[PDB]
């Protein structure tokens, strides 16, 4: 499974991968890798299906406490130091997911990545999480402009994923992209991102 | 003396416990909260007159969040208040993270009126001395109060605090809940107006909503609150030449 | 009660009128309750 | 004085508790509840007249749904009710979990009278001062009264609260065993209207059952209550022309 | 050890096997493996047999109180995130069975994924979980318009459990077809279900 | 009163708890503190003075850094003020442990309002008898008071302290919203000149601040403080001779 | 004033804790303790007075050991002292082990402040009624009087116990900057001549001290004790012609 | 004065814990016990005078052992002093378990004093009513006098309980530090005889002591006991002759 | 993974190697593995993100709390030694790792090596720690003055690590260099010390 994450100067783009694939395995015809944290920030995740999704639930509801809290949403930061923290508490049941904590603040776009044992990091760049991930960096890094918009990341962010499937067994479809352009935080759902691809190929 | 409110524990011979009655009066001093549902969303409306100029005019907060969509209001002592709603917040939180589904107005008083009785039952700690508004739409507009105890009442208007009768006297005649959003926040308005005996400035109420036809939580703003002022303080300061 | 409407005769001749009225009356119930355990007081501080 | 009184862990001279006997006089100071039982079910009415106008015609609720099978009306202060309810419908949900079965009518009401019971030996709380009636069919109709002292009392028919004293004598000379369900229905109603003093409006009042032939909590909405309410307002007349 | 389920434009039908066998043993060739939960909520297992019975017991009993509490029926959603709470929380007792929570309700028809590692993940309307999980996607497709009547979803429900059991030796042979039509909750159970399938000649 | 204020469990026929009226007394026994609000920082003053000439003046302050850009002031206990400042401490600090980011000033003011109410509530322990002052600049100046009950009231300009009366007094006449950190400054060394009733000298108070620009605490050293002090003593002279 | 001296957590109307006024009454009943903090060291010197022959020479003890550079002294309720200097004992070593830097006097007295602070506050405890004066010498001299309230005060020169009075009066002239290590504790044996108004032997007064240059704690011996007690004699013998 | 003197929580207007110190009024009735110390050891004589001669005198008893060089003597409840002698046993033989060293004479009454001020500070449990004398040799001779309060004495020689006025009048004229075993032996004869106003016997009288010369604790049994006896006997009529 | 260390006369200087890897997701390639602790207090971490991140943050939040609480900036064993008691603490699950903790203080300058399992211990002027330990005692000592400046060990920590990251094979490019003189706490990052290096290698 494999999960992009790039920071735009028009916002932030992420992208999933619906079908999580064991190696021989359909799961699931479709399955929630993408949360909604906020209108403006996401968790879009690569790991266990099911681990993954009791996790989210926690941060989604304390994200919107601390929202509630202060009068005043979260920072893109303190969603992600959150779940650092929640992974290393809950280390002693056995949760590996990496995470991709994204979205926009005040302070502006950025993107935290995680690993199971912790740790959470600022990207302004690219990033890129599951075990498509090294395949991914070749895609994104080199296509990747500071002069790139949410507009030209969405086919970015299509291709990097899209290049993993036909290199790993374990990698879905159901290519789902979230876009957080700053006005909307939007869905695209499986069926546009396919036209997309249908560009990529033929 | 009497000694049936030297505890909670001790009931009056009177049938009735008077120093969890002492504790509605706590309510009484503080300053008032109206909620008005009418059948098009639910409002609510709170002082923010209390203090001189020594103060900023932002006072926090008579008007809190609890959901996006499920305000609450206070009347009481505002330490007891403050503990409460964060109380409120976690617990209606929990609902949220336990089903995955918005609390619903109703249910969300209940467990608020649960909660003041675990302190009312116990004498280890006092009863809190604090009222609640509990107003959201679920998908049905509602209105509760919760008494210091932990009781449950519906309305359709209430208030409480200091203004609590002159709302009471005034809402018994004249409300309705078949009007409109429009009138519903202007009428409350003119009620709150004679509670202060005063003319209402803006800056002197802080006004949240819960719009049926959105299903979300807005915190009123003060200039665009400002028409429904205007229009309100031509029967305040009418109503109270006499 | 009968010291409570000489005090509010007695008020009204302080505001310079033998009308007596309702007003007349409030000044001169405080007068006795005054005396027993009283009710007024305070606002917060605290208790708003 | 008199006692020995400002405690619930200190007998009286008079063999008793004075706090406990206080307590379930509190019950008398809020509304009543009146029960019925027959050959055909158990009817169930509660009070739900409160306040004036500026209220909610219907106040939550005052007849909880207690199992599928059991309903409970309540008579005495709200907030003692709201987390009494609570711990029953937990108890017989959890008596359902380890036996696969109905719960009894009896032993539920037992069971509500050993929680208050708890509270009755430690210094540390108070006992509830709230009464329910318990009514249900377990594979029979039964008709119990819970007090807060703990005490369990099978009745026929009875009232608790205000209307404890008027509604006792009537059912001496009118209650008859052999009465119809929609007979024993209509003579409750005839109790609530002697304990107010009014003809009833079917408004301002609640009425849920548990028949024979279903087995299953039902409840008879104010459109489905206004036959019965007027074949009950002709005695209530009749009543008080006298 | 299979279920499917399928959501209707009318209902929503759903399948299990109910003859569950492991090696030699059989438990009871009436051993109930369907739950019913609430009037238009069904709930249907995949897994052990010992952790399905236990569990459902539990959650009718949520399902309940929580209608008796709210004085609302609870959601398909409600009870597919409580049940996913509780194999979370009870990892040290431990609960190895994939539960499929579907039904009617005010919010729709809808038909949550319970994995035995808990998290609640979505179908939209084809849902099919366990060993025969492959085969039983393709079964259920080749007919699927969203206009399928009840009458013809519990005809389609039967063809997608009947093929798994053949193609494994240590599967037995029961099936129960349910359907929950929005006015009735039929269960058809083995003898219906069975000349349903007799259909084929074999 | 008459056993009515003396425990902290029970309300008053009046509905006022007296043991948290006399908890603010505490505050009224310790000495005067001031805090100023401008719109470019905002500003602490504290008294430093000395019992006697042999009591050393370095630690007898009242002004305690809490965060990077959050300092305090106290009246009340000196005892319950160092405690109660560490708590506050280990929050601020926690707050940037779970979210790497410093504490806002009004979500510190919440936190400890809601430790004071703990304390407050359960009658096995006294409300801390201590008033604080939190002075900090977030996004911009935030100026609080925390109630020795658990109240908060969100203030422009203030005092605490013995000393409260007199400048109150002084900052309803003279106080303006458009004065400059270092015009502001010279106002409220007036006004600590004010209510301990002589001009000022470096060796009786401590000042500290907090400016928008540096996003950090800065404590006014004696050295920096002079010229300020200087120009306030003018105008506290004419004030001893009114 | 009874009522508010009958609890630890009942505040007075005054906003003065009777209960806690008391406990200063118990320092000034105990044994007198002076301390002097020079620039060159910081010394301390306990009453060691001794009423009988029965009486073993040392009384175990006037001047405790906590560090081998800070040493504490008491004059209060010496039965509490024990278990108040075990903890004190503690404490500084614990923070050894877990940053490995000698505790500094200010926090030692904050961290001992704090353990009293906590029996002030919970209804269960009643707080020390003993009093200790810590002194060390960390990177410049340290002199402090914790209290039973739990305040800590940082001093020039300072003196409990019943000899109280009279030393803050003796300091108040002879305590000057000027002061060498000699002349420093030549004037904590005057001091203490004033307050018993009799001569003096090296048994009756028990001094240690924490010399800068050696940044340790000695404790001083009989024999080089007599011959500073001798230059003492003199000027308590000119104190005792008034 | 009183009403400061029926509770452990309360302290006096004089700073006294009262309750403490009718704690040393219950030692105070009841009765002689005596420690003498030399160089050559320490020695402990207490009284077995107790009733008829129905109560076998011989035991019952207050010389119980805690070490192997420690012995102690008590006065005050019987009740109190089997537990607190059982904790300082615990404790002797906790010093072996954890240093597997002899515990030391300061040690052990630091200790020991600590356990019953524990119990002195902390509200809601009485002080222990008991007071022991300990008598040890380390490779000191040392004895102490350990109080119900919780402090710590130390003598050259002295008793508590009835005897405690006269034995201390006696010890200030008689007492000098050149005694021997024997010299002291006999001399706390004669204390112990003026106390009781009779001549002793071996039935009536118990001795254990510890020699520097071995540091055994040794029991006497009567046989060793009545040469001795006869030693002070002489004096013991002569001053009851005076 | 290697780090260094030394205490120059004047300031102390201490580097880390960015390439941390976990599964075909690189973690860390130009995001962080230096934290600051404080003003003038650094401390550098060689092994995995996760664990490092998570007690950094830690530590660095004790070290706030000790400026303000004690009002006295903390020293070099101040954090060193609590970090150990704190180590031993958790031991249940891995939190094993190899840690430097330096900069200035009051007394002087220091730089303490803290064991994986507890422990602080003292180094003079040269410390290594790493699996690259064995190459880096070489460089280090040889190259060594003790009157060595600012300028030439920051030029000194890059040559001993990347001397030894072509013996180390979890080792590669990308490289940090801290500097704390007592008028700077700068971070060097991989670019700026690339152009440094260019001079020492080519």
């Amino acid at each position: 499974t494999t999960t992009v994450g790039l920071v735009c100067k028009d916002g932030v783009v992420m992208a999933t991968e619906k079908r999580a694939t064991m190696g021989n395995f359909i799961a699931s015809k479709a399955a929630k890798k993408i949360y909604q944290i906020a209108d403006r920030m996401a968790m879009t995740t690569a790991g266990s299906v099911g681990d993954a999704q009791f996790l989210a639930r926690i941060i989604k509801i304390e994200a919107n406490l601390y929202e509630i809290r202060r009068e005043r949403k979260p920072t893109v930061r303190a969603i992600a130091t959150l779940t650092s923290n929640l992974l290393n508490s809950y280390r002693y049941f056995p949760y590996l997911v990496q995470l991709l904590i994204g979205g926009i603040d005040s302070e502006g776009k950025s993107i935290y990545s995680i690993d199971p044992i912790g740790g959470a990091i600022e990207e302004k760049d690219i990033v890129a999480t599951g075990s498509g991930s090294l395949t991914a960096y070749g895609v994104l890094e080199d296509r990747f402009t500071p002069e790139i918009g949410v507009d030209e990341a969405v086919e970015l962010a299509v291709r990097a994923i899209y290049s993993a499937m036909k290199r790993d067994s374990a990698s879905g479809d159901g290519i789902d992209v979230v876009k957080i352009t700053e006005d909307e935080f939007y869905q695209y759902s499986p069926e546009e991102v396919e036209q997309i691809l249908a560009k990529f190929r033929k | 003396q009497m000694g049936y409110d030297r505890a909670i524990t001790v009931f009056s011979p009177d049938g009735r416990l008077f120093q969890v009655e002492y504790a509605r009066e706590a309510v009484k001093r503080g300053a008032t909260a109206i909620g008005i549902k009418c059948k098009e969303g639910v409002i609510l409306i709170a002082d923010k007159r209390v203090g001189s100029k020594l103060l900023e005019a932002d006072t926090i907060e008579k008007i809190y969040k609890i959901d996006e969509h499920i305000c609450a209001a206070t009347s009481g002592l505002v330490a007891d208040a403050r503990v409460l709603i964060d109380r409120a917040r976690i617990e209606a939180q929990i609902n949220r993270l336990t089903y995955d589904e918005p609390i619903t107005v109703k249910e969300l008083a209940k467990k608020i009126c649960d909660f003041k009785q675990q302190y009312t039952q116990y004498g280890g700690v006092r009863p809190f001395g604090v009222s609640l508004l509990i107003a959201g739409v679920d998908e049905v507009p509602k209105l509760y109060e919760t008494d210091p105890s932990g009781a449950l009442l519906e309305y359709k208007a209430t208030a409480i605090g200091m203004g609590r009768n002159a709302v009471t006297e005034f809402f018994e005649k004249e409300y309705r809940d078949d009007l409109s959003f429009d009138d519903a926040m202007v009428l409350g308005l003119v009620a709150m107006g004679l509670s202060i005996e005063s003319e209402l400035v803006p800056e002197n109420i802080e006004v949240g909503y819960v719009k049926v036809d959105d299903r979300t939580f807005k915190e009123v703003s003060p200039e665009e609150l400002k028409p429904y002022v205007e229009r309100a303080n031509e029967r305040i300061r009418e109503l109270l030449k006499k | 009660i009968k010291a409570i409407c000489t005090e509010a005769g007695m008020f009204a001749i302080r505001e310079e009128r033998a009308k007596v009225t309702m007003l007349d009356f409030t000044k001169a119930i405080e007068k006795v309750l005054k005396k027993t355990t009283p009710i007024p007081d305070l606002k917060g501080v605290m208790f708003v």
